[PDB]
RNA sequence: CGAGAUUCCCACUGUCCCUAUCUACUAUCUAGCGAAACCACAGCCAAGGGAACGGGCUUGGCAAAAUCAGCGGGGAA
RNA sequence: GUCCCUACUGAUGAACUCGUCGCAAUGGUAAUUCAGCUUAGUACGAGAGGAACCGCUGAUUCAGAUAAUUGGUUUUUGCGGUUGUCCGACCGGGCAGUGCCGCGAAGCUACCAUCUGCUGGAUAAUGGCUGAACGCCUCUAAGUCAGAAUCCAUGCCAG
């Protein structure tokens, strides 16, 4: 197996960190990066193709998609990280 | 095809050191006194064995790949003994063939000297010795190397011609206009310079006459001499007219500009006349512009009719200068080698005997037009649009948009996305970027799609109310 | 260029290397033995296997006795292993099929005998051009 | 075939980042933000407006 | 008039597109190389429809029709029918009919007045071909070969035909037809002349393969150009033919 | 998009289910389930077979007549688009809807 | 993958007549009326010369060596007095006869043969070749046969299955043993011939002698006699020969040439041999395959039979052959020792034997029973030492080009090139084809693959062949005309090459290089070059046949 | 679940509601292809880190219907109302009714 | 039910694998009972350690209790 | 003429009051190749033939996942069928170390199915800029630019 992802851990929290956020400049309008459902299961869709240049362009393709149920989610907190030499 | 895929050979001192080089490289390189004798000879013997398998190989490349000179067609055999002297050529690939020969025959030697030897340094002294008499051989090969190289990169950039195909030389004193007639009728290029041998190496164009291929080649030119001596030049020249099975075209100019009288052209080609004997050939008299064919003397006028007296000659008349007359003669020569080629064909086949064969029964399958019995023609629909409107042509600047043009313009290949809702044509336009509705309630809405569905429609509400009336859902 | 088809789809290879198939076309051989697909990958222990639309060389070992033990290319027509079609549409034929071809795609037969595959239709053109009825 | 690596794909890479992805996701967060804002607006010491204290393996011991 | 052309790199033109008098179809590709070069060849003079029959690349192979209808397979579906029939204008006719030889431009080869059908088709089959596309039907095979459409092609002005079909045959086929045939090759030699080229009243192309005689004998057949050409001119220049194809 | 309907097993089957089988002939059969695909491989009379719709049908237990079932139909000409056409379409899809189940239960009312 | 996977199927055929170092009706050999009467009511009248010679040796009990064709009626040969020495079944358990055969076909002919030949006798014979019922021969072994015949593998794998004794066989036969050592039976067959008693009477019958061959007979046979069918070295005096010096790039052209009016072939469909009779021989059967295919392209009745055939179509393609519906028959060596061949009128080797008695074969192959035949041969540079070769075995004096105005082509061995015009245009049709269709180019290249393995894996000529070969190569005969185009053409072509001789004849000055260190090179070389002075399943209730099938499964259960 | 396509009003849960889930009655995100995890499991969505590079991202998607039928079993009913009209009437619900 | 018409297979092997069948061998936990071999003292790794002698020693890498389950490193002719 | 110690990994783990949300030193680190469209029958070329950049779409191998759909597996012993036996017979049973035959959910699966596989800097060969040694010259001496699937980190895994 791949040696980026051994020896076999188990994960020691079972919600599951983020770990990295998207770089941030001060330009762009304020946003929330992340956002947190719970998987209900998969559907199949077909659905007309635009993708130009390939072999099934314009006609029905058959997928898988899964379906994450998205209740609402309520802002509880705000924190304040400070930049250090030790991160 | 040609013979350009020949792989080059180096010098001695570059073959010396990439055969070195591999032996170096590409096997292990590390032993030691304290490991068995056994291994220690059959590492030394490895060695010894691959530099024999490297050279052998690289040898055996070079002289199956270089040509096999009397296997190839007469043309082709003597002109490359023209341009290179075939017994010293052959001489050197045979250096080369003893040279390897003796290779593996020391190979074999010091092979049994390893398989006795018994120390470390008997396989140091033996592999050594061994290496050594494939330097020395090598060195003293270094010249044929030179000479094989030479010959390689001119074959590479040899032309290539076709003997077998219909062909059209073009021969004569030099300076006469070969080259300009070349120019003119084929799109090759020639150096047009005004010195007396300015082409030293025969030069080959292309041309189409109805849908027809013909190559036309260039020789650099004759004199006087009686082909017992002889520059390599002029060889080459005769030798391309004595063996290139084609129509001969000599082109010689009622003016002496080109340096030679012209009873120096008249004897010439009496000379070669018996080289032409079997041919068709013409006379083309160049730059009659500048001198025309009426001015000059009456006995010239008369040997070179005594000249046209025999049946495989002809006469014509051309200015390359501002191009007289090179279509029509190049057209009138080239229809005659066609009837000519179209006679042998035909004879091919027809030998005799009373049956046909194969190939000619094809020939007349494909020839044979059809026509109905009733004579009928079948009434045709062109319309008066395409009728009249205009050629398409790539450089006009008021154009069409065209879809590649639209495509270029919004992007490429994987770029562009075509629509085809402006194709759509429908009674209102605003139909036009719709969505379509297909499946509903799970019964398909195209199946379901008919016209005067309303009348039908009343008709069923006209049986429901009947079955009302009926009482048709009450409960008993 | 190699003989390996350019512009296919993943499916569900079902003919391994040494495969005994039926003839389609009228060249007179009976059946056909898949001996090696060409354009397969290099994996160790690994059966080359090949799909609809893939041209693999195949020897008669039944046939007229002119044709009989002869190698030539030959390109899967049908296949009786199911495979999907990008459409959701899995499917799969009653035998396992293939036409003699030759390296540039001219078909030594005249006629295709039994149905062929879209994807084969597709990827040859010919193969579209001689085939009575692909579905 | 080129590394995912390669300075040349990262090049490539880079123009189309800052040519065709950009406007679209700057759009797209564009519409994201209105509708975030339209989520969320649907004594110095006594007032807290000066900051204060709350409520050592960085020097030694003294 | 006959330009060679390549829908992506292939000289089947004839496999990768259906050209009748009143209308076009051109396959739905990566590019429009394709459907350029018929829109350049007619300017607008007819509809030029980008079709996909059942899916499928070959619309050429997988359709047959003439000017007053067209003829597609139960294989296709909804959305392409009623691509066919909206981009098709009113005048044109377009049906859906079901047949185990799925090939309809195999199996059918027809023009505005003649129509030829593979042996074994179904009386159904042949009755709804006879009433869509208004022209009289004939049974026959081409060089013994079943595929009339793709093994020879049809045009009001003339025909090409199977290169190895006997003289008789030629003949009788001519009869039949009430046309005047040739038989030749294209592609540089390729058998299957319905595949390597299609044809219209007034236009053709083929491959770019194609040489120059079977382009000029084309010329000549289908009476492009200026009409120059009634066959008259393949005489003329037979010498040309017996040298290119001997 | 088309809703099949089953060969053997009768029901609408849809995309991405069932499985495709055509015979060389040029005979082509759409499975709803692996159930009736098998059973039409096992050589089984679709008839002979209970649960099969056209045995339902062929038994006179499912209506057999009437100007409701001549309206489903394969259609085989196609016609110009038109948003009047296809909205007068679905509100007919509707009544059609309704006379269906109405005329199925009454059906089955004079069955019992 | 499967090109040249294992080796050329047609190795060579190798002879070795020093093998000769091992030393008239039937009522007049004194057969038993049994036997006679046999013979009379199979047909066999006159006995041919391989069993007239052979026969009073085996009855006389004498190991023989029979070097034969096929088709002379060897089988009949070491048959009759087989049948005559035992002339009844033995009550005493064990074989008392036995013959080694290749394969199944030909064991299949010998039972044939047997059974007709003996018809009315009570000998029991046996057949073992492969892909029969072990139990079944060891059923046929209980029943005790006093003939055997089999083939070595199948025989060794019963002996070694069932402990078989031998020591009874007195009786031995091996046929087609070239064909067998060819086919690598040389272990099994050393096996079987340890097993059996030393007592034995050995028959060996082939057509070639290999050396491998010899020396197995010379181990296992005790003073064994050659019989040869008569004069079949001596070449017959109605033959006449013509040799032609051609090159590979024309030689394809050159043959078609030979084809079209040397021999004048009628091309189609011809309307018991015909009256041309054109038999070709090659080396490799990719060569006749691409002969053959370039042949029926060309419009020839062609039928091709390789070493590696099928046994049907090799059967088919002969039977066209000797009734007439083909007029070329393409052969390298091993199908043409393996075939029947009838008389022929013509016959051309398209690439020239290494061993001059190879020759002697297949030109002895034709002009038999005072017939005249013709004979064409393709010899190139690298096959002309073999050639000279050929012209010592024969003792025959050498003409190069017209050096004689009329040479005899039967008693000289006339050498010459042939007609450069038509030679060119059947050049041409052939690189004209090659360019068209891919098929024969991919066979051009395939068979030029299969003749570089041959020239490499051909046995070599001698040091002065190769030696006189260069001085032929020096001489101007090599590329003269042949003395059958006629003297008009020789007029013709003197007056012309002459002046061409002397062009091919040039000595260059200096190179185009000399008109750099490379020139300087080039330059110093010349002056060192400087001339030197089963059950159905069961019913089921809703299949249709429910009842019908349930009365199948229950008669199949009756019968058990 | 209905889409422009199909005017057929359901929501995205199939018939007899999601195998070993239930039933979803909230906002819900309809992703492609297979994704981590189980069901009932907590699913973590975060933008990318880096802007895309392909027309996979900023290519827009029209759908036509989602599957609704029963993946409980191997059923072709996507709505009750479809179901209940294509069976008939059954004897247990006439004597119900 | 139609002489109903048409399509596929059957071989051997002193060859390999799988599945099917037969014989034989196989079983865990907690309570209770309860040995023996063996034991100068203990075992992280790298280089050095003249005598192919390292577990002592020198220089370093480092070094955090205690269990269960896998796993690999050492012990002359 | 011969069973011992311990490193490592995973899972646990005593005390630091319990719990939630985090940081990241450190260690590992992953993507590979081929193909098709366009460029383009263009550049080039006497002919024959015949590219590359940009952009787009696929495929091989490897890696991490998943069961919407398709095959496969049935101590779900679910539904239907069925073989023989005995209990005198019904009955219901022992029965064939779970009887066999069809279909079968869920689950598990499949190179027998589907998804996904990512970006900055510094460099080596080399190509340069400025310019001394050496009044010319020079990529080098000072200063400096670009540049390989290379290296180092982010992205990823552990914590
Ligand atoms: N006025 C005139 N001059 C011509 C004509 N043709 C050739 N020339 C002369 O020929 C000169 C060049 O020589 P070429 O055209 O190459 O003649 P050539 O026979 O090929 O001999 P080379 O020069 O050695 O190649 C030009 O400078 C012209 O002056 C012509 O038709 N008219
Ligand atoms: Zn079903």
């Amino acid at each position: 197996g791949s040696l980026a992802f051994l020896p076999r851990k188990r994960a020691a929290r079972h919600r599951g960190r983020v770990k990295s956020f998207p770089k941030d400049d001060p330009k762009k309008p304020v946003h929330l990066t992340a956002a947190m459902g719970y998987k209900a299961g998969m559907t199949t869709i077909v659905r007309d193709l635009d993708r130009p240049g390939a072999k099934a362009h314009k006609k029905e393709v058959v997928e898988a998609v899964t379906i994450i149920d998205c209740p609402p989610m309520v802002v509880v907190g705000l924190v304040g990280y400070i930049e250090t030499p030790r991160g | 095809t040609g013979w350009k895929d020949i792989p080059p050979v180096p010098t001695a001192q570059e073959f010396i050191d990439i055969v070195l080089s591999r032996t170096q490289r590409r096997l292990p390189t590390q032993i030691r006194p304290g490991f068995k004798i056994s291994r220690i000879r059959a590492f030394y013997t490895r060695k010894v064995k691959f530099t024999q398998e490297t050279c052998s190989e690289k040898f055996g490349a070079i002289i199956s790949s270089f040509p096999v000179l009397s296997d190839q067609h007469p043309f082709h055999r003597d002109l490359m003994n023209i341009l290179y002297d075939a017994d010293h050529f052959k001489v050197a690939l045979g250096q080369i063939s003893t040279a390897k020969n003796l290779i593996e025959t020391i190979s074999r030697d010091y092979v049994r000297l390893l398989k006795y030897a018994q120390s470390l340094y008997q396989c140091k002294q033996l592999k050594r010795a061994a290496l050594g008499r494939m330097a020395t051989l090598i060195k003293r090969l270094k010249d044929p190397l030179i000479y094989l190289d030479q010959v390689r990169q001119h074959l590479a950039r040899l032309p290539d011609i076709n003997p077998t195909t219909r062909t059209l030389l073009v021969a004569g004193f030099p300076n006469v206009g070969k080259s300009s007639f070349v120019r003119s009728v084929t799109r090759a290029d020639t150096p047009v310079e005004p010195y007396a041998f300015t082409t030293k190496s025969l030069f080959v164009g292309h041309l189409d006459y109805k849908y027809l291929r013909y190559q036309v080649i260039d020789t650099p030119g004759i004199l006087d001499h009686p082909l017992e001596e002889m520059n390599t030049i002029e060889m080459q020249s005769v030798t391309a007219l004595a063996h290139l099975r084609a129509a001969v075209l000599y082109f010689m100019d009622i003016s002496e500009q080109c340096g030679f009288s012209l009873k120096a052209q008249i004897n010439l080609f009496k000379s070669i006349k018996p080289l032409f004997a079997n041919k068709m050939v013409f006379i083309v008299l160049n730059k009659m512009d500048i001198k025309k064919f009426e001015e000059l003397d009456p006995e010239m006028q008369q040997e070179i009719n005594d000249l046209t007296k025999s049946g495989e000659v002809e006469i014509l008349r051309a200015s390359c200068a501002t191009q007289e007359g090179v279509q029509e003669v190049k057209n009138h020569v080239c229809e005659r080698l066609l009837v000519e080629r179209v006679s042998q064909k035909l004879k091919a086949g027809t030998h005799s005997n009373g049956n046909i064969g194969t190939r000619l029964q094809e020939v007349m399958a494909r020839i044979h037009v059809a026509t109905p019995m009733d004579g009928t023609t079948r009434e045709t629909f062109i319309p008066e649009a395409v009728k009249n409107l205009k050629k398409y042509d790539k450089n006009d600047p008021n154009r069409r948009v065209l879809a590649r043009d639209i495509e270029e313009a919004n992007g490429g290949a994987g770029v562009f996305n075509v629509d085809l809702r402006k194709d759509w044509i429908l009674e209102n336009p605003e139909w036009k970027y719709d969505k379509i509705p297909e499946i509903f309630d799970g019964k398909n809405v195209y199946d379901y799609i008919d016209p005067d569905i309303d009348a039908k429609l009343q008709a069923l509400e006209e049986e429901e109310e009947r079955l009302e009336k009926e009482g048709f859902y009450d409960e008993d | 260029k190699r003989g390996a088809p350019g512009g296919k789809l993943k499916m569900t290879l079902g003919l391994p290397v040494g495969a005994i198939m039926n003839c389609a076309d009228n060249s007179g051989a009976r059946n056909l033995y898949i001996i090696a697909v060409k354009g397969a990958g290099a994996r160790l222990n690994r059966l080359p296997a090949g799909g609809v639309g893939d041209m693999v060389m195949a020897t008669v070992k039944k046939g007229k006795p002119e044709l009989r033990k002869k190698v030539h290319p030959a390109v899967i027509v049908r296949q009786a292993k199911p495979w999907k079609r990008f459409d959701g549409v899995f499917l799969y034929f009653e035998d396992n099929a293939g036409v003699i071809v030759n390296p540039k795609g001219e078909m030594k037969g005249s006629a295709i005998t039994g149905p062929v595959g879209k994807e084969a239709a597709e990827l040859w053109p010919r193969i579209a051009s001689n085939a009575g009825v692909v579905m | 075939a080129k590394s995912a690596r390669a300075s040349r794909i990262k090049e490539n890479h880079q123009r189309f980042k800052k040519n065709i992805a950009g406007p679209v996701e700057a759009a797209r967060l564009e519409r994201l933000s209105a509708k975030l804002m339209a989520i969320a607006q649907a004594s110095g010491v006594k007032s807290g407006k000066s900051i204060g204290r709350k409520d050592s393996s960085i020097v030694f011991p003294m | 008039m006959a330009v060679r052309a390549q829908f992506e790199n292939s000289n089947e033109v004839g496999v990768f597109a259906t050209l009748t008098n009143s209308y076009c179809l051109v396959a739905l590709g990566a590019s429009e190389n394709f459907y350029s070069v018929f829109e350049a060849e007619l300017q607008d003079v007819i509809p030029i429809c980008r079709t996909t029959i059942a899916g499928t690349r070959i619309i050429g192979r997988l359709t047959a029709g003439n000017r007053k209808g067209l003829l597609v397979p139960t294989t296709t579906t909804d959305q392409e029918l009623q691509h066919l029939r909206n981009s098709l204008p009113d005048d044109i006719r377009i049906q859906r009919i079901e047949e185990r030889l799925s090939a309809l431009g195999n199996v059918i080869v027809c023009n505005d007045h003649t129509a030829l059908i593979h042996p074994d088709l179904e009386r159904e089959t042949e009755e709804i071909i006879a009433d869509v596309l208004g022209v009289e039907v004939f049974r026959q095979t081409i060089a013994d070969h079943v595929l009339v459409g793709s093994y020879m092609a049809l045009s009001n002005q003339g025909g090409l035909v199977h290169p190895k079909t006997s003289i008789q045959d030629q003949d009788e086929l001519s009869s039949l037809l009430g046309v005047p045939l040739v038989a030749g090759s294209v592609n540089r030699g390729s058998n299957v002349i319905g595949g390597g080229m299609v044809v219209n009243d007034w236009l053709a192309v083929t491959g770019l393969d194609t040489t120059a005689p079977e382009l000029s004998v084309i010329e000549s057949v289908f009476r492009l150009g200026e009409g120059a050409g009634p066959g008259a001119i393949n005489t003329s220049m037979k010498n040309t033919i017996v040298e290119s194809f001997y | 998009m088309r809703i099949e309907n089953c060969f053997f097993c009768g029901r609408p089957a849809w995309p991405s289910k069932g499985i495709t089988f055509m015979r060389n002939d040029g005979k082509a059969f759409r499975f709803c389930r692996s159930k009736c695909h098998k059973n039409f491989k096992m050589k089984r009379n679709p008839r002979k077979l209970k649960w099969t719709k056209a045995y339902r049908k062929n038994a006179g237990k499912e209506m057999v007549v009437d100007s409701t079932l001549q309206f489903a139909a394969r259609r085989n000409v196609p016609v110009r688009y038109n948003r009047e056409l296809w909205q007068k379409t679905l509100k007919a899809m509707e009544r059609i809807s309704e006379i269906r189940a109405r005329r199925e239960r009454v059906f089955y009312k004079k069955r019992m | 993958m499967p090109k040249r996977a294992v080796s050329p199927a047609p190795s060579e055929n190798e002879v070795d007549i020093a093998g000769s170092l091992f030393a008239g009706g039937f009522q007049a050999m004194g057969l038993d009326a049994n036997l006679l009467r046999a013979i009379a009511r199979k047909g066999f009248s006159v006995p041919t010369p391989i069993q007239r010679k052979t026969i009073p040796l085996i009855l006389e009990r004498r190991d023989v060596v029979g070097m034969a064709r096929t088709g002379s009626g060897k089988t009949a040969a070491f048959v009759i007095p087989m049948i005559e020495r035992l002339k009844a079944h033995s009550a005493r358990f064990g074989a008392r006869a036995l013959v080694l055969s290749p394969s199944r076909e030909l064991a299949l002919q010998t039972l044939k043969v047997v059974k007709e030949l003996g018809k009315g006798t009570d000998l029991k014979t046996v057949l073992l070749v492969g892909g029969d019922s072990l139990e079944e021969q060891f059923g046929l072994m209980a029943t005790n046969p006093d003939i055997i015949i089999a083939t070595p593998g199948r025989f060794l794998h019963l002996k070694v299955e069932m402990s078989l004794d031998l020591s009874s066989i007195k009786y031995v036969v091996f046929d087609e043993a070239d064909r067998l050592f060819e086919m690598g039976f040389a272990a099994q067959l050393t096996e079987i011939l340890h097993a059996l008693p030393p007592s034995r009477q050995t028959l060996l019958f082939s057509a070639t002698l290999p050396s491998s061959l010899v020396e197995f007979t010379r181990a296992g046979l005790q003073d064994p006699v050659l019989v040869r069918l008569d004069a079949e070295t001596k070449v017959s005096p109605d033959l006449e020969s013509a040799f032609f010096s051609v090159k590979s790039g024309e030689k394809e052209g050159a043959l078609l040439h030979i084809l079209y009016d040397i021999i004048k072939m009628p091309l189609g469909d011809p309307p018991k041999p015909t009256e041309h009779s054109t038999i070709i021989f090659t080396a490799t059967k990719h060569h006749v395959e691409y002969i053959s295919n370039l042949l029926r392209l060309a419009g020839f009745s062609v039928s091709y039979v390789y070493g590696s055939l099928d046994q049907t179509a090799r059967k088919i393609q002969v039977d066209n052959f000797r009734r007439g519906r083909t007029n070329i028959l393409v052969v390298t060596d091993v199908a043409a020792r393996g075939i029947d061949i009838p008389v022929l009128a013509n016959v051309i080797n398209y690439d020239f034997p290494p061993q001059p008695k190879i020759f002697v074969h297949r030109v002895g192959r034709t002009a038999r029973a005072g017939q005249r035949g013709w004979a064409y041969a393709l010899v190139r540079e690298s096959d002309l030492p073999y050639l000279l070769d050929l012209q010592l075995f024969l003792g025959r004096r050498l003409v190069l080009g017209r050096e004689e105005k009329d040479p005899s082509f039967a008693r000289d061995i006339v050498v010459g090139s042939l007609k450069r015009v038509e030679l060119e245009n059947n050049v041409e049709w052939v690189n004209k084809v090659l360019h068209e269709n891919e098929d024969i180019g991919a066979l051009k290249r395939v068979t030029a693959k299969a003749e570089k393995l041959y020239m490499k894996t051909r046995n070599p000529a001698s040091s002065q062949s190769a030696k006189r070969a260069r001085e032929v190569i020096v001489s101007k005969g090599w590329g003269q005309l042949h003395a059958i185009f006629g003297e008009e053409a020789a007029n013709e072509e003197q007056v012309r090459d002459n002046l061409l001789s002397k062009i091919t004849g040039y000595k260059p000055q200096e190179t185009i290089f000399e008109i750099n260190k490379a020139a300087e090179a080039v330059r110093s070389f010349r002056q060192r070059i400087g001339p030197r002075k089963k059950a159905p399943k069961e019913a089921d209730k809703w299949r249709d046949d429910y009842e019908v099938r349930k009365k199948r499964v229950a008669e199949a259960k009756e019968k058990r | 679940a209905s889409t422009e396509t199909d005017l057929t009003k359901k929501k995205i849960t199939p018939m007899g509601g999601f195998v070993r889930y239930g039933e979803v009655n909230n906002d819900y995100v309809m992703i492609k292809g297979s994704v981590p995890g189980v069901k009932k499991r907590i699913m973590t969505l975060r933008k990318s880190l880096f802007t895309h590079t392909s027309r996979k991202a900023l290519e827009k998607v029209e759908l036509k219907w989602i599957d609704t039928s029963s993946e409980f079993g191997h059923g072709a009913f996507q709505t009750a109302a479809e179901k209940k009209q294509f069976m008939g009437t059954l004897k247990k619900d006439l004597q119900t009714s």
